């Protein structure tokens, strides 16, 4: 599922600007 | 057509009614533009209390003035660290924008100074904290609830580029909830004032333009690309690009291609498709009738812009409530005197 793909991605914490 | 007369007329007047407020709003503006505020406070009129945050210019420390008892977000900024990192002009934008603006749903900058080392910033404090914690705690927002902090991010961007400002920076974790539930804005460290085009590659990868990546010039229409990623990730409680690297999130977002949860209703996604518009010449919010696109659109049909700007709208969450922080040496010899003239 697309949820699960979100938190296999890492990125689910507060993201930093580039 | 669609509208008779009389809603016709009702939306005619309230646009023009716009146009006269974001005028008066400019020249507000371009006062406090052209002769900023500087040196309001300084640093024995408060306690401090606790550190909220740290990082690589600075700290954010919750101190309370001694004289009133009101708390205040105090951003502190270490000058000799600040010139290490090449952040002067940024430094001092974001400054000058902040004591230039004046909107319901931004961040006000209540005192500024500077001493020997550090520049401070002294913000309004707002205990209810990032939106990005509610967001990931609650999981997702229901359409009303993403629709009524959509509405204000719409109103805050036609005022803001009115003024010939572009944001560069939404994303939940620079959206604060106050405790009437309204949003505020903050962290203008990448806003620029600029009329035509610039070039500046920043922003946070899950919510860039297109244009951005591409290396292209581009303008304030990147600001409504990520407000159709704002409220995407509202609704959906994810962001429409993700990837666990940026390189890969930059191919999605240019490829021109978004999948949508099957909660979103099609009014939603209508009008994300509208935003989330790789042509430029397509992107609501960059046509002929600028924002009346979006604020006309099928999924603000229950919006009262009006109402919203007032803050007459029962907030859809109340943060749980001052001083509530749950959910420093000064030089004998000055530092970098010249570069901070202006602060």
């Amino acid at each position: 599922t697309t949820y699960a793909d979100f938190i296999a991605s890492g990125r689910t914490g507060r993201r930093n600007a580039i | 057509g669609h509208m008779g007369n009389a809603a016709a007329a009702k939306k005619g007047s309230e646009q023009e009614s716009v146009k006269e407020f974001l005028a008066k709003a400019k020249e507000e503006f371009l006062k406090k533009w052209e002769s900023p505020s500087q040196n309001t406070a300084q640093l024995d009129h408060f306690d401090r209390i606790k550190t909220l945050g740290t990082g690589s210019f600075g700290r954010v420390m919750l101190v309370k003035h001694k004289e009133t008892g009101n708390h205040y977000a105090m951003k502190i900024l270490d000058k000799q660290k600040v010139v290490k990192l090449k952040q002067i002009e940024h430094t001092l934008n974001e400054k000058r924008i902040l004591q230039a603006v004046n909107f319901p749903f931004l961040v006000k900058l209540e005192f500024s100074f500077k001493d020997n080392s550090n520049l401070y910033m002294v913000m309004e404090y707002v205990p209810g904290g990032e939106m990005f914690s509610h967001l990931r705690r609650i999981g997702r927002f229901s359409e009303p609830h993403a629709r009524f902090y959509a509405a204000q991010i719409v109103l805050t961007f036609e005022y803001l580029h009115s003024l010939d400002l572009i944001y560069r920076d939404l994303k939940p974790e620079n959206l604060l909830i106050d405790q009437q539930g309204y949003i505020q804005v903050t962290d203008f460290g990448f806003a620029k004032r600029v009329k035509g085009r610039t070039w500046t590659l920043c922003g946070t990868p899950e919510y860039l333009a297109p244009e951005i990546i591409l290396s292209k010039g581009y303008n304030k229409a990147v600001d409504w690309w990520a407000l159709g990623v704002l409220i995407y990730e509202m609704a959906a409680g994810y962001p429409p690009f993700f990837a666990d690297q940026p390189i890969q999130i930059y191919e999605k977002i240019v490829s021109g291609k978004v999948r949508f949860p099957s909660h979103f209703s099609s009014d939603l996604k209508d009008l994300l498709r509208n935003l989330l518009q790789v042509d430029l010449t397509k992107r609501f919010g960059n046509l002929k009738n600028g924002v009346n696109d979006i604020k006309n659109h099928k999924w603000f049909a229950t919006t009262d812009w009006i109402a919203i700007y007032q803050r007459k709208v029962e907030a859809p969450f109340i943060p749980k409530f001052p001083g509530d922080t749950s959910n420093i040496r000064v030089s004998i010899n000055e530092k970098c005197g010249k570069e901070f003239t202006e602060f």
